[PDB]
RNA sequence: GGUGAAAUUCUUGGAUUUAUUGAAGACUAACUACUGCGAAAGCAUUUGCCAAGGACGUUUUCAUUAAUCAAGAACGAAAGUUAGGGGAUCGAAGAUGAUCAGAUACCGUCGUAGUCUUAACCAUAAACUAUGCCGACUAGGGAUCGGGUGGUGUUUUUUUAAUGACCCACUCGGCACCUUACGAGAAAUCAAAGUCUUUGGGUUCUGGGGGGAGUAUGGUCGCAAGGCUGAAACUUAAAGGAAUUGAGGUUUCCGUAGGUGAACCUGCGGAAGGAUCAUUA
């Protein structure tokens, strides 16, 4: 449990939100206060949500006989388990433990908002803007590429929590791509983790594995069984067979020499029409 | 209806053993009744009884664990202690067993178990009631079934690398907790 | 509901001619109901005895024998030799510190077609004048003694049958043999022929099982 | 001299404590009787006290389905663990001691390796 | 099964256990020592083959051919990289169990890469004796490894003759050990860390407060990971260090690889800059 008790860089965390007066705001982790009432004063409603009775409570009685009242909105519960109401723009301080799944949370929104203030962790912000070619550039960082944009605003220090924890904090900007990319997304996660089980391999060392390879022949066994085509004669199991047609691949797209780290997104898209024409899928 | 037990030593212990012989035939024939052999030919101990005596297989039981705990390096008072009560066990392990530690790691961990003479060694003695004998890589723990599992832990705790300021406070612990039930 | 025990019957292992005390014991086979005998359920059976209970005297008690099962009739079903063991715990009073640890093994078929594998052991002592505590053997010694373990038990093995093998493996002479032959390149003490072990097999031959057997 | 002969093995784990009574072979086995069925607490199942139960058991089914003399045999679980008995196994010999069961040829048999694979925990041994 | 207490998991198509047999790959327990070998990393089943090496012994040869070393080069733990191989165990990543003030007693099962090997790379470790190499002198003792010398000393020969083993004495070359100060040091301590304010045997490499930082730029090598070289601006003067005596979690690290709650966790290998009691000799 911390408590931002900088007076400072609460107003500029309000200002970069960009809030006009006709938003509907989700504020996530309203912590003591300090930063909820502007909210509640420069937009028409904001709901937010409370994992503890007692802050609630204590929220809404600092609410009482501010003009501001009747538009604010609590709502109790786990963030990962409850239904979110219609909201336009998004601003989370919650505790670090829910950072990684919860943007994706803000992915696979239907009517995704528009913008997003977080505060994250030094090393997840710096995760999350990692540009490919760098010693950052990892799973999370295409994947936050694809279905967002990221952009880091300004540095939070260690003394300005209370108490001060031992880490940095950072503020970034997240905002969902309007309207989302065409890519399936199991499709992408899938190819991404198997690239990226080791950052620094070839891609063609890193579809030598048993597992990969064994999953890639259940899908396509299920390929075959809903197109109903029978399978053909093989040496052990076919999924040898597909090794070359694996190799194949690697045959135009010349990634079998490049790394995961250093590619691009251009280079993960081709591969993964690559595999889509040759009927290799991922889920 | 006679019943032998043969229970080897090692010759290293066969020197002690004489020393405190006249100290164990006789209590083996004065409150348990099981008749001693040494044979020195095979370097061995035979314990027999024989329905003329006491009707008590249980009784060369407890003199062939006995003799078993003394061979194995124990003190004569602990093994007395074995003999009047039906409680006490030996746990018998190693420390390879627990991590692997090779060259000057396993001597300083043995070192680390004992401390500066033994004292540490001899906080677990008193703290746990039991009785803790080292090998030259074996180590035994003669107790209690919770005591020795209480010692168990905190000797394999010390094993893995603990500081023995830890291990002090878990001895702390564990009297305060231990002698309250 | 079923309670197969009192469905059970017994029978009597026992021992070939070379052991004294050719009574083994006592087993349990099932009724031989349809569709399966009793007598080919008893083919593959190899049971394990210490050898004091075969000759009497303790001084046989660290060794055992395993016996497999060869030939039922009558209620009495014979035997033959199966392999030799060393119990555990005496090698763990034989290996002691400051000495050094020899051990060979020969694998040799015998004059019928009993390919075998033989395991030797040897110890290093010092003769009663020693101040030196140690008394280990250079490399040298350690591979002279190994080559005539080898040798001598190859020629013990190879020219005879496991009759007469098993007859003077009860009597341990092997051990004697080898003391004399390496006497003048080491002392050694406590020569122990440690395991021996069947590999392959001929044909049944009930005649030699009728040869060996047959007493009482 | 009418004593019938059979075998016992004392299988004593960490958790656990295996009673095994058969004949001269390991065919054709009488009563497997283990701590985990004679206790009802998820713990005690390991301790001496169940172990003692079960040799109890069993030694009351080896006494009524006729054998009179067993040769045991104990050995911990053996391999690259502690590779000797624990206090169940002592206590269980020492329960058949306290049946009047006949006992003879002491011997241990726990599986011993010559260097063998790696054991679990992986160079930081387990945190136990 | 598992753990402080659970759960996932397999199981009346029989789990676990017992008995016989087989296959796979990995590793060489006990013997194992203040023992041995190698330039270091490192090296442990048997036997055979190939080449190599130290020490000893020599009334053998040549007669300075030598010592240290910028350039340049060979080898170089573990991890890591590109292909081929089989892949048992263990097992980063991952999938899943419950998170119970207390996890003190932060775990479980399955398991990819890897672990093993062939052909190419890389070139780092607490790669440590934290002690360059060659040469000489200086103090007492007991062990021990290899070679050599002497013993009308011992034992096994089946005749007490060679040898082997043991004992005694000496000697050369090692691995170390115990005490002490002729001395040295700030001290812990040191037979060198001595032969030094009374200071010189030869030679190579390095350092000249701590962050910033082995970071930035440039060069070179490497497929990459990264290796070699290598700053400055700004900041501290109650600043950095070496040895000794007067709410939770708590072994400290190094090379390397991967992943994120709370700058942590885990896999491989290495170090102590961590506290040896009891028995025997």
């Amino acid at each position: 449990q911390h408590i931002l008790k900088n007076p400072l860089v609460a107003q500029g965390i309000v200002d970069k939100a960009q809030i006009r007066p006709s938003d509907v705001v989700l504020e996530v982790g309203p912590g003591t206060g300090n930063l909820t009432v502007r909210i509640l004063e420069q937009a028409k409603n904001v709901v937010a949500v409370e994992m503890d009775p007692r802050m609630a409570a204590e929220l809404t009685k600092r609410v009482r006989g501010t003009p501001v009242e009747k538009k604010l909105e609590i709502m109790l519960g786990d963030f990962m388990k409850t239904e979110l109401p219609y909201f336009d723009i998004c601003i989370s301080n919650t505790p670090y433990q829910i950072s990684s799944p919860l943007v994706f949370k803000l992915i696979n929104q239907p009517r995704p908002p528009r913008v997003s203030i977080l505060m994250f962790q030094r090393e997840f912000a710096l995760r999350l803007l990692a540009r490919p070619g760098d010693s950052l550039y990892c799973r999370l960082s295409a994947n936050v590429q694809m279905w967002a944009n990221v952009t880091h605003i300004m540095k939070v220090g260690k003394n300005n929590f209370r108490p001060p924890p031992q880490v940095e904090s950072s503020v970034v900007r997240l905002e969902i791509k309007n309207p989302r990319p065409q890519v399936d997304y199991n499709e992408w996660d899938g190819l991404l983790r198997i690239v990226f089980v080791r950052k620094n391999r070839t891609i063609s060392a890193g579809f030598k594995s048993t597992t990969v390879m064994d999953i890639l022949e259940k899908n396509y066994k299920t390929f075959l069984a809903m197109n109903n085509e029978m399978v053909d004669d093989t040496k052990g199991s076919m999924h040898d067979v597909v090794k070359e047609k694996i190799d194949t691949v690697l045959k135009e797209t010349d990634l079998g020499d490049k790394r995961a780290g250093k590619c691009d997104q251009n280079d993960f898209l081709r591969l993964l029409y690559a595999f889509h024409q040759v009927g290799i899928h991922f889920s | 209806k006679f019943e032998s037990r043969k229970i080897m030593v090692p010759p290293h212990r066969m020197t002690p053993l004489r020393n405190s012989w006249t100290k164990i035939y006789p209590p083996l024939v004065e409150h348990l009744k099981l008749q001693v052999r040494m044979n020195l030919k095979t370097k061995s101990v035979e314990l027999r009884t024989n329905p003329k005596f006491t009707t008590d297989p249980g009784a060369l039981q407890k003199g062939a664990d006995f003799i078993k705990a003394f061979t194995l390096g124990f003190d004569l008072d602990d093994s007395i202690a074995l003999l009047r009560l039906d409680d006490l066990y030996i746990e018998t392990f190693e420390v390879k067993d627990v991590k692997t530690l090779t060259g000057d790691h396993l001597s300083r961990a043995i070192g680390r178990i004992a401390g500066k003479d033994g004292k540490t060694k001899f906080a677990i003695e008193n703290a746990t009631r039991t009785r803790i004998v080292l090998a030259d890589s074996k180590i035994h723990i003669l107790g209690g079934f919770t005591h020795i599992r209480m010692a168990r832990e905190s000797v394999v705790s010390l094993i893995l690398g603990s500081p023995p300021g830890k291990v002090y406070g878990n001895l702390r612990t564990v009297a305060s907790r231990l002698k309250e039930r | 509901v079923v309670d197969p025990f009192t469905r059970k019957e017994w029978f009597d292992i026992k021992a070939p001619s070379t052991f004294e005390n050719r009574n083994v014991g006592k087993t349990l086979v099932n009724k031989s109901t349809g569709l399966k005998s009793a007598s080919d359920a008893l083919k593959g059976r190899v049971v394990e005895v210490c050898l004091a209970d075969l000759q009497g005297s303790e001084d046989h008690s660290f060794r055992k024998i395993k016996l497999r099962v060869d030939e039922v009739q009558g209620k009495n079903l014979l035997t033959n030799f199966h392999g030799m063991d060393f119990t555990t715990d005496k090698l763990r009073s034989m290996v002691r510190k400051w000495q050094t640890l020899i051990e060979a093994n020969v694998t040799v078929k015998t004059s019928d077609d009993y390919v075998l594998r033989i395991f030797a052991i040897a110890f290093t002592r010092k003769q009663a004048n020693q101040v030196k505590r140690h008394s280990y053997a250079q490399s040298s010694h350690i591979r002279a003694i190994r080559k005539v373990i080898s040798e001598i038990l190859t020629k013990e093995v190879q020219g005879s049958t496991l009759a007469q093998l098993t007859s003077k493996l009860i009597p341990e002479v092997i051990n004697k043999e080898i003391e004399n032959a390496t006497k003048d390149i080491f002392p050694l003490q406590n020569i122990h022929v440690r395991k021996v072990k069947l590999l392959k097999q001929p044909k049944f031959d009930v005649g030699a099982l009728m040869a060996l057997h047959g007493e009482g | 001299n009418s004593q019938v002969f059979g075998v016992a093995r004392i299988y004593a784990s960490f958790n656990d404590t295996f009673v095994h009574v058969t004949d001269l072979s390991g065919k054709e086995t009488i009563a497997r009787v283990t701590g985990g069925m004679k206790v009802k607490a998820d713990r005690d199942e390991s301790s001496p006290y169940a172990a003692m139960l079960a040799a109890q058991d069993v030694a009351a089914k080896c006494k009524e389905v006729g054998i009179t003399a067993v040769h045991v045999k104990i050995r911990a679980t053996g391999g690259t663990r502690t590779k000797t008995p624990g206090p169940g196994g002592q206590a269980a010999l020492r329960a058949l001691a306290r049946s009047g069961l006949r006992i003879g040829r002491i011997e241990d048999v726990t599986p011993v390796p010559s260097d063998s694979t790696r054991k679990k925990g992986g160079r930081r041994g387990r945190r136990l």
